[PDB]
């Protein structure tokens, strides 16, 4: 009965993915 | 006497604790799931002419489903008679249920 | 003919008592073994001995009882179980390359 | 390189790295057991099989432990005793009453260990009653009574490491962790009803034996 | 050869050539009237070469105690009756040997 | 509460609906399989179950079967881990997750953690287990969270709201409400009652000298 | 007063199934402690070899000699191999009618006497049937009250 | 002779406990951190674990095990004759209810963490240190990570290791919900992509841990502590507290205090002076202490007439019938119901079992369910004393130490407070009309037709 919270959109992110995960995109393992 | 639940159910499960407990061989049964599923007899024929009326299947039933009735008064003119089906067992019960109520009703605090 | 042999164990159970122990049994003939009484459908017998079997500590001594009560007599040496060590650390081996297999516990 | 050691006071040499269990049936000491398969990998996961070793404060799972050069084992100490006691009481509490509707009733590996290594009677009289799990369909051949389940792993361990068919696991956590696939399949294995014999327990029962 | 001791109840083993020297003792010796033959009985076991097991079990009225006795016998191989020392073992070894 | 252990073929799901990760979320993948070594890709199964649910908004088993796929494990494999593990949400759930801890230590500390959920109960007048019809928030009580010196506490998404009393986690849930319009309205992360983490509420004890740092030193290196 | 009521009137609910504590405890009965039929004893048996061990080094209750560690454990084993090699007659003719004399020293001189059957007096021994101080037919008829 | 407790700001360790600093390496360095990483890893791997045994510092999480010969396991006979990879396995998971001290250092000073791996990674020559973080610490989880790029962009970890020649990493692995994952094994197993059930141990992490490679599990603390144990010296350690019981203890102090909060202090501090000069004392006076428990759930309760006299440390703890644990102090006035307050840790116990063995999934059941029954009266006095035995056969007969976790407080409540049991047993009694039958059954269920057997 109540609506819920599922992706209508292939391309729909429902959730912000986080601070962590964009930590993980800056990770670099080779010195600057 | 074969009982039945208040429903009308069969009682027995086709357990055979009481086929293998009898001092006498005189219980043959065969099973299979009926129609619904439900674990019942296809064939439960005692042999009134090797039975030695000791009570064990009685006391092996952990259903109550098979029961000596107080009755003895069933001399027959043959000996095939005596060969008890399970038709022959279950209508007994229909017949001797009150009975068969009334004797588990006092005696099952001892049993 | 009667058949010597150890009973193997039941796949079913991990007990081997009855394993122990070496039996004398006589085969199902082709006729008599079995028939449906027609009266009441029960299985009717003309075996004496199908319900019948000895039980022998060594095979030995089966063999004896058998040349001398005059049994035709077949002997079914045991399977035995093949030795291999077992190790709990094994399901944790350190895979070089491709797992080959995923383990679940 | 075959090591000796003492178990039941009786000396028995075996290969290093046999389990403890593998020792015992070597010298002919009869060690309880559910999740132990000769067949199968180790687990460790039923505690049937825990007997008293010297130097170790802990009863140990004589199925997961290593033989040593000089290990002194006792399985029937009181140790031993009150451990197999427990452990079958465990396994008893949330069991269902079905060993007369059961298949595997008269060649049940509970109900002879029960008898053998347990107590007579059980102390499990909760109000609040017993675990009740849904059963699964898995297939043609194979009737699934889950309640009856011990969580020995000997299904899973052989569909995913014998059979080849990694299907069959088990889902959820603690007193609810169950047996089955997640979503209702056909278990695809020729060599599926192999579990039927393994299963110690009749949770997984033949479907065209069932009653007979 | 040899004797054993169960509970309350000592059994004497012994060949079966000695079933009379050994009875007899039983019956007159003052610190064994055992006059009195309780059973007969035999038991078999195929694995032996020696197949049947033939058992006496004695009672003593006046020292209160019982024995028992055993001896082996074969298909083919007799053994002494004790019918001269117990009129009563008369009928146990008709039994045995039916 | 009434969580199955078994799945559910539902509209919303069964493995007939196709997940895919988005480009974006491909990327976050892609540096996640760096931090393991190559052969046991399958330890990365607890992250992408995550980017499944945060992508979806729940771990359905179309995203199980996806992350079996990329990472080469039989689905089995997959469900054993989602089903195992209670923060995937193997069932739908609404918009903000109320989650209030009701181990012993929120029990005691503070006000009653039993007035947190007294509070919740009355504010979106659901129990335990259910979601709000508008579907902004599935509430169910939680195992201890970390935060029992700011019991009584409650996280949402990300977040714990700590140091609680009913009216204040009333007026989150407002926050949090509202905030679905215009973003600048959402509640401060945090405790509330001005304690910063954890802290006395009555001056420090502790750290109120300056710290001290490299002055100080074995002489031998 | 005679079966009034009947058995099948008497009210189930009274009787109670009875429970003995110990056996029947939930708290302090581990069943091993309880376990008397796996506790049940061995046969002893003693064959012509074992005799003669126990004649030539004597018992653990009353040894022969002292049998000190090394030089001892190797005369033990003498005793044993000489048990089975000969039986109990030729020991005893070997060493004569000092050791004949040595059997009956064990059972005090005498030769012992047979175990009674009844231990009401605290130990095995015969019943002592004396007749009773009351005679049912008095002495009018052959038939004597034993007590 | 002397008094532990009271350690100076100046003695202490994580000065950043409550915030003053963001957690920026530039704070991070003024404090100490990161100073001479390079020296101390050009120092011999044996300087390293000396420096630890000789502090005396004992294992964090819960055990208590020293943590330099646990350290030492890790270099057996012919470690370098091998190609394996070695693993640091940093426990991060924190479920134990009471405990807040783990979030604190993962997101008040995140470069003690990174740097403690880098230490006590070249303690034991590891190639790689994973760090398990509980998967709702999702904030913690973001600044030790940040802290992890902004250490890798340095040079401070990676290739060259502060220009030591020595390579290392350092990863973070998301839990997702599970108490259990913080055993050891149970980590192990979750990091290699399983369900988070215990391994049986001979198979011993040192030989085969993570991967099937050689590998140790260590807690946060212990790690972040390992770093400036060594820019300071052991002997510096080994100086506050008992004789084998060293150094500082990160405290969380919650329940029915005034001002819970969590406070660093001296191993071997009266528990009383403990409470009372940092947490503002018990509610209603110390005279109104019911009792407390001293280190998280899984240790068993202490009442007030040994809470007088109690000293936090590993021994004392243990000569009282308890343990040190994770240090989570959890105390009760004498307004609450002590019973239902092991209910509910019954209750976390049976949510929290991994399922795997006998004991404990079928015991955590059981005795949650004894101990709703408890709650109310609901048995006879006997069952108190079958509840002590079922947790005597759970306890050592488990594959983990989960299976104490649920019998010690069990054992702790029914050694303290058994009339405060047999109480409501009376009660529900007097009402029912006698006493209830085992199993929670009223004394009237055979007159109801129920099923009862004899012995109930
Ligand atoms: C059920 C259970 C949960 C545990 N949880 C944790 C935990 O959350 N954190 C932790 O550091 N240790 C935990 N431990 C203890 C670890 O197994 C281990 O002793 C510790 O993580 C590392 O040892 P150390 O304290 O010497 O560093 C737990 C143990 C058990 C049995
Ligand atoms: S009568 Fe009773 S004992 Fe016999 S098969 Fe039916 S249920 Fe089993
Ligand atoms: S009463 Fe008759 S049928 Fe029943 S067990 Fe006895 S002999 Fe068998
Ligand atoms: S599995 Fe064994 S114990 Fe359980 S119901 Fe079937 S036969 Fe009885
Ligand atoms: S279903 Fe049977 S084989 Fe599979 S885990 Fe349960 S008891 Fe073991
Ligand atoms: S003690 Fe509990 S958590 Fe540990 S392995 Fe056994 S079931 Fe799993
Ligand atoms: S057989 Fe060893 S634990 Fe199951
Ligand atoms: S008990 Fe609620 S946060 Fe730890």
């Amino acid at each position: 009965r109540p609506s819920f919270a599922i992706a209508r959109s292939p391309n729909e992110q429902v959730f912000p993915a986080g601070a962590f995960y964009e930590s993980i995109l800056r990770w670099n393992p080779n010195p600057v | 006497a074969l009982r039945r639940y208040p429903s009308g159910e069969e009682r027995c499960i086709a357990c055979k604790l009481c086929e293998a407990v009898c001092p006498a061989q005189a219980i043959t049964i065969e099973a299979e799931e009926r129609a619904d599923g439900s674990r019942r007899t296809t064939r439960y024929d005692i042999d009134m002419t090797k039975c030695i009326y000791c009570g064990f299947c009685q006391e092996s039933c952990p259903v109550d489903a098979i029961v000596e009735s107080p009755n003895a008064e069933y001399a027959t003119e043959t000996r095939e008679e005596l060969l008890y089906n399970k038709e022959k067992l279950l209508a007994n019960g229909d017949k001797w249920e009150p009975e068969l109520a009334a004797a588990i009703r006092a005696d099952a605090p001892y049993r | 003919t009667v058949r010597i042999y150890k009973p193997a164990k039941p796949a079913t159970q991990s007990g081997e008592k009855n394993t122990q122990l070496w039996r004398m049994d006589w085969d199902v003939l082709g006729k008599g073994h079995r028939w449906e009484n027609p009266l009441m459908g029960w299985q009717s017998s003309a075996d004496f001995m199908q319900g019948t079997h000895l039980t022998f500590k060594t095979k030995e001594d089966a063999i004896a009882f058998a040349e001398k009560q005059g049994y035709e007599y077949f002997v079914q040496e045991p399977n035995e179980r093949h030795f291999r060590p077992k190790a709990y650390a094994n399901n944790f081996l350190y895979s070089p390359g491709k797992l080959k297999h995923i383990r679940t516990k | 390189a075959e090591v000796e050691l003492t178990i039941d006071g009786k000396k028995v040499s075996i290969e290093a790295g046999s389990a403890l269990i593998q020792a015992c049936e070597k010298a002919g000491v009869v060690v309880p057991r559910y999740c132990y398969h000769e067949k199968l990998a180790i687990a460790g996961n039923c505690r049937m099989c825990l007997v008293e070793v010297e130097r170790s404060p802990k009863p140990v799972a004589s199925c997961a432990w290593p033989v040593q050069a000089g290990m002194v084992v006792k399985t029937n100490s009181p140790l031993t005793h009150k451990a197999r006691e427990g452990v079958m009481e465990f396994l008893l509490a949330n069991h269902p009453l079905d060993c007369p509707i059961c298949d595997q009733g008269g060649e049940c590996d509970l109900q002879d260990q029960s008898m053998r290594y347990g107590a007579d009677r059980g102390r499990f009289h909760e109000i609040g009653g017993k675990r009740a799990v849904e059963d699964k369909n898995i297939g043609p051949l194979i009737k699934t009574s889950m309640n009856r389940c011990i969580h020995c792993t000997r299904c899973v361990r052989f569909m995913n490491d014998i059979a080849g068919a990694p299907e069959l696991g088990s889902t959820g956590r603690g007193n609810d962790l169950q047996i089955g696939t997640y979503l209702e399949k056909n278990l695809d294995s020729e060599l599926s009803g192999n579990v039927i014999d393994l299963c110690p327990v009749g949770a997984l029962t033949s479907k065209p034996y069932a009653f007979r | 050869q040899q004797f054993s001791v169960w509970k309350d109840e000592l059994t004497i083993y012994i060949c079966p050539t000695g079933v009379i020297p050994v009875f007899s003792f039983l019956k007159y010796n003052t610190n064994a009237e055992f006059t009195q033959v309780s059973d007969i009985t035999a038991v078999d076991f195929p694995t032996r070469e020696m197949r049947f097991e033939i058992v006496y079990n004695l009672l003593s009225v006046r020292h209160n105690a019982r024995i028992r006795v055993k001896t082996y016998a074969d298909e083919v191989t007799p053994v002494p009756s004790i019918t001269s020392l117990y009129m009563g073992a008369n009928w146990y070894e008709r039994e045995v040997y039916d | 509460s009434d969580t199955l252990m078994v799945h559910r073929n539902t509209p919303e799901n069964n493995p007939d609906i196709p997940f895919k990760f988005t480009p974006e979320n491909e990327k976050i993948i892609e540096q996640i399989l760096k931090r393991y070594p190559p052969q046991y890709k399958k330890a990365a199964v607890m992250p992408l179950l995550d980017l499944g649910q945060r992508q979806h908004g729940f771990c359905s088993i179309s995203v199980m079967n996806e992350v079996a796929r990329i990472l080469e494990m039989p689905p089995m494999r997959v469900y054993e881990v989602a089903s195992f593990y209670t923060m995937y949400n193997r069932t739908p759930v609404g918009k903000f997750h109320v989650q209030a801890c009701t181990t012993t230590p929120c029990q005691l500390g503070g006000c009653g953690s039993d007035a947190i959920v007294k509070a919740i109960k009355e504010h979106l007048g659901i129990n335990q287990g259910e979601t709000t019809p508008d579907g902004l928030f599935t509430f169910i009580e939680v195992e201890c969270l970390g935060a029992c010196v700011n019991a009584p506490m409650v996280q949402i998404n990300d977040d714990y709201y700590e140091d609680l009393t009913p009216e204040t986690i009333k007026q989150v849930l407002t926050a949090l409400k509202e905030s679905v319009n215009d973003v600048s309205k959402a509640p401060k992360p945090g405790p509330q009652s001005g304690r910063q983490s954890c802290e006395n509420s009555a001056g420090l004890t502790s750290l109120t000298s300056e710290p001290w740092g490299p002055e100080k030193t074995r002489p031998d290196l | 007063y005679n079966r009034n009521p009947s058995p099948g009137d008497n009210p189930p609910l009274e009787y109670t199934d009875p429970v003995t504590i110990p056996a029947g405890d939930i708290a302090d009965n581990p069943y091993w402690k309880r376990d008397f039929r796996r506790n049940y004893p061995r046969p002893s048996v003693i064959a012509q070899a074992q005799q003669v061990a126990l004649l030539s080094v004597g018992s653990a209750a009353q040894p022969r000699v002292e049998l000190i560690g090394e030089e001892g454990t190797k005369a033990l084993v003498a005793a044993e191999e000489e048990g089975k090699e000969k039986g109990v007659a030729k020991y005893l003719e070997e060493k004569g009618a000092e050791e004949a004399k040595r059997v009956l020293a064990l059972t005090g001189g005498l030769p012992p006497t047979p175990s009674g059957q009844t231990m009401v007096t605290g130990q095995w021994d015969v019943h002592k049937y004396g007749l009773a101080e009351e005679q049912s037919y008095g002495g009018s008829y052959p038939c004597r009250s034993f007590v | 002779v002397r008094t532990y407790g009271g350690l100076k700001d100046q003695d202490r360790i994580f000065q950043n406990l409550y915030g003053r600093y963001p957690p920026d390496l530039k704070h991070a360095k003024k404090m100490g951190d990161w100073y001479k990483t390079k020296e101390i890893l050009l120092k011999g791997h044996d300087w390293i674990i000396g420096e630890i045994k000789a502090s005396g510092l004992r294992g964090r999480g819960g055990a208590g095990f020293p943590s330099g010969l646990k350290w030492s396991f890790m270099n057996f006979k012919d470690w370098d004759k091998d190609n394996k990879p070695r693993y640091l396995v940093v426990n991060a998971d924190e479920g134990e209810p009471g405990t807040c001290k783990d979030r604190e250092i993962m997101r008040k000073d995140p470069h003690k963490l990174v740097e403690g791996c880098l230490v006590a990674g070249r303690a034991m020559n590891a190639t790689a240190a994973y760090i398990y973080i509980r998967g709702e610490f999702y904030q913690e989880a973001a600044i030790l990570q940040n802290a992890i790029n902004e250490a890798y962009a340095e040079g401070l970890i990676g290739k060259n290791a502060c220009g030591s020649g020595y390579d290392f990493d350092v990863y973070i692995h998301r839990g997702a919900g599970a108490y259990v994952c913080g055993e050891e094994t149970s980590l192990i197993e979750s990091l290699e992509g399983k369900p988070g059930k215990p391994r049986l141990k001979p198979p011993f992490p040192a030989a085969v841990g993570l991967f099937g490679c050689p590998s140790t599990v260590a807690n946060v603390e212990t790690v972040s502590v390992a770093p400036t144990i060594c820019r300071r010296g052991g002997a510096w350690f080994a100086s506050f507290g008992r004789e084998r019981n060293h150094g500082t203890k990160l405290f969380c102090i919650s329940g029915h205090v005034n001002n819970p909060c969590t406070v660093e202090e001296e191993m071997s501090i009266p528990m009383r002076e403990l409470i009372e000069k940092h947490c503002g004392g018990v509610r209603g006076g110390w005279d109104n202490l019911l009792a407390v428990i001293p280190g998280g759930s899984s240790t068993p309760i202490l009442p007030k007439h040994i809470c007088d006299d109690q000293l936090m440390d590993f021994d004392a703890l243990k000569d009282s019938q308890s343990g040190l644990g994770t240090a989570a102090v959890i105390v009760m006035d004498k307004s609450t119901d002590v019973v239902r307050a092991i209910s509910r840790l019954s209750h976390f116990y049976r949510h929290e079992s991994c399922g795997q063995c006998t004991p404990c999934r079928e015991g955590s059941k059981w005795t949650d369910q004894i101990m709703k029954r408890f709650e109310k009266g609901m048995g006879r006095p006997r069952e108190i004393d079958m509840l002590q035995e079922l947790t005597k056969q759970v306890e050592g007969h488990t594959i983990c130490a989960l299976g104490e976790a649920f019998a010690w407080p069990i054992q702790g409540l029914i050694r303290h407070f058994r009339p405060e049991l047999e109480a409501r047993m009376k009660k529900f009694a007097e009402e029912t009309g006698g006493q209830a039958l085992a199993g929670g059954w009223t004394h009237d269920s055979r007159q109801k037709g129920r099923l009862v057997s004899p012995g109930m």
